[PDB]
């Protein structure tokens, strides 16, 4: 069980850790989050009581180092940092626990939610989508734009998601114009799976990472990417059986986990009605379809 | 963007553009089988590709053999239209390739777009106009070449005959669409109007009669009256 201490909390902020979150008052003696389960990625995120704009946060994995949060009064936000001094860090963490100024990562033992949302997400791939190689964690916020969004400005701050575009030379073999545009199997399996992602796990991982950035930060290009990757699969006549079954599980927990009140901007009506009811894979998402109908029958 | 009544004069500037109408690409008769079921029989069709500035018509004849052994033919017809238009562009010298292609039906946008991926700087556009280009097979010489074809064939026409020698593109296109509108709403009367007078003939190299300027005025007025009459009949106004 790992720990992310906080130097202090100078400003009123809603802190999140994964799908959990707490209200912290200005200069409340809050000094971190303990009992963070090893073995998964995590995200710690922030929304100031004064600016319900700009949710922001840090992806990390505690196996990769000792991390802590510190408010920066110049830049006006909670920053993640790495403590290189192993001893000096265990010292802070033990004294804060002794003083009991740390909340406990509140995992119900029955609950596989976080594992299910992050099964295929790996820190190494996150750091390729969010390029900032001097840090071992990754910053994301509400407003960051994707590489594809930028093509249609500042590249330091881009979400370097894999560009998917159904009406592109990459997607459409010459001579198979009609075939490949109605049956994206070629584009999925050869271009994307075998070519770029190498295996289905890295694809699922990006898909999931995209979804979580949309859910946690309302990052709109992330939502676009998540939908694109679902659509590519569901619009392919030929998908490995193991991908379809996992995809139904992936999407079930994403839909289960979404805030009920956000279903209007996070869920693209066209994509979901196409995937669940028109696509080649209309019949391969039984859990995803059951939960969609019982929870958002309006959108459909 | 889409083409509509506001930006209508853009058709007559000096940017090469083509209308593509696919309404007659896939043509069937519907009949009863011996067992009483319904079957279709295909007949020859045509893509109607028209430069509205110059009158040059690119009539690509679609032979029924194209459909042999194929399913979802109405969907396929859209892709074959896109394939044939793309091949037309590729066949044209660079300085002749269009800057825009306007599809008369929005279902052609995706197929054409996909087929034109090699031409990113050719803009594919829809239109909100309700162009009467489906009446092109009411023009006897066009219907005849399509129906007689024994293989895929491209046949080139000037749909304006020699009109541009005396009138502008804008006026030329308004006459063409008024003729075809009339032909669409009541072919029998429209054709009557055009031929009632045996002394006004059609040149072998033309599509329409060799009316004088004053005779075109009586014609266009006759076609106008036809369209408005049929409207009252349609809606009881």
């Amino acid at each position: 069980m790992n720990t992310v201490p906080f130097t202090s909390a100078p400003i009123e902020v809603t802190i999140g850790i994964d799908q959990y979150s707490f209200n912290v008052k200005e200069n409340q003696p809050f000094h971190g989050i303990k009992d963070i389960p090893i073995g998964h990625v995590h995200v710690i995120h922030f929304q100031h009581a004064d600016n319900s704009s700009m949710r922001y946060g840090y992806w990390f994995d505690c196996r990769m180092g000792n991390f802590y949060i510190q408010y920066d009064p110049k830049d006006g936000l909670y920053k993640m940092m790495e403590e290189r001094d192993g001893a000096k860090f265990e010292n802070i963490v033990h004294n804060f626990k002794e003083r009991q100024m740390m909340v406990s990562y509140p995992k119900i033992d029955e609950d596989d939610t976080w594992y299910n949302l992050t099964e295929f997400v790996q820190m190494d791939k996150i750091r390729k989508i969010v390029r900032k190689d001097e840090n071992q964690f990754s910053y994301v916020d509400s407003s960051m734009t994707t590489v594809q969004e930028n093509e249609l400005s500042d590249p330091a701050h881009s979400l370097n998601y894999t560009v998917i575009n159904f009406k592109s030379r990459e997607a459409i073999r010459p001579g198979h114009e009609m075939e490949d545009f109605l049956d994206k199997s070629y584009y999925l399996n050869t271009v994307m799976l075998q070519g770029i992602f190498k295996n289905s796990s890295n694809y699922f991982g990006e898909l999931q990472f995209a979804f979580l950035n949309a859910m946690f930060f309302g990052n709109y290009g992330s939502s676009l990417q998540w939908h694109a990757m679902i659509e590519l699969i569901c619009s392919s006549a030929t998908v490995p059986k193991h991908m379809l079954d996992k995809l139904d599980e992936i999407l079930y927990y994403q839909i289960k986990t979404l805030p009920e009140q956000y279903s209007d901007i996070l869920l693209n009506e066209r994509v979901w009605n196409i995937c669940l009811y028109s696509s080649f894979q209309k019949n391969s998402l039984h859990n995803t379809e059951k939960i969609m109908e019982n929870k958002y029958p309006e959108l459909l | 963007g889409a083409m509509n009544s506001s930006n209508y004069a853009e058709l007559f500037n000096n940017d090469i553009k083509l209308f593509v109408d696919d309404t007659n690409v896939y043509r069937v008769t519907v009949h009863k089988t011996f067992e009483g079921n319904v079957a279709t029989k295909a007949i020859n069709g045509c893509i109607f590709t028209l430069n509205p500035k110059t009158g040059h018509l690119f009539l690509k004849i679609i032979h029924t053999s194209v459909w042999a052994g194929q399913k979802r033919l109405s969907q396929l017809a859209k892709w074959k239209t896109a394939e044939e238009v793309s091949a037309l562009v590729r066949s044209l010298p660079k300085e002749e390739q269009p800057k825009q292609i306007i599809v008369t039906r929005k279902a052609m946008l995706d197929p054409l777009e996909v087929h034109m991926l090699d031409f990113p700087n050719i803009a594919i556009r829809p239109t909100e106009l309700r162009l009467p280009f489906s009446a092109a097979m009411s023009i006897d010489k066009l219907s005849d070449v399509v129906m007689k074809a024994t293989e895929p064939q491209m046949v080139l026409f000037n749909i304006y005959d020699d009109w541009l020698d005396r009138i502008s593109s804008y006026t030329a296109f308004s006459r063409l669409t008024l003729l075809l509108r009339a032909l669409k709403t009541n072919e029998e009367s429209a054709k009557m109007i055009l031929l009632s007078d045996p002394t006004i003939t059609i040149k072998s190299y033309h599509l329409w009669p060799s009316f004088t300027d004053e005779q075109w005025i009586t014609i266009e007025s006759q076609m106008r009256d036809l369209i408005l009459t049929e409207y009252g009949r349609k809606y009881n106004v």
